[PDB]
């Protein structure tokens, strides 16, 4: 399930990966930068 | 900080510009801010 998205915008990347959480998915695949990657670590660290 | 705070919004009163918000969801898409919030950071930084 395919989701396009600024990735230098950390409120944009929650957003994505949030939905994708909600979906149900077992793993995402995805890109980030210097200022979401903190986003991508709490989020999936924090989700499992 | 607080001291600068008071300071803008004794000013935005003073200038009787006014702000409401509400609010709503931080991810909601649009993703249209408030037209308050300038002038608040304006008030803020002078």
């Amino acid at each position: 399930h395919i989701d396009n998205l600024e990735v230098a915008n950390s409120f944009a990347v929650t957003n994505a990966f949030c939905s994708q959480f909600s979906r149900g998915v077992y793993a995402i695949f995805g890109f980030y930068d210097k200022k979401s990657v903190n986003t991508i670590t709490s989020f999936c660290g924090t989700l499992h | 900080a607080i001291l600068v705070i008071a300071e803008a919004f004794r000013y935005l009163r003073r200038q009787r510009v006014d702000v409401s918000r509400s609010a709503g969801d931080c991810l909601a898409n649009p993703a249209v801010p408030w037209s308050q919030g300038i002038d608040i950071e304006r008030a803020l930084k002078m």
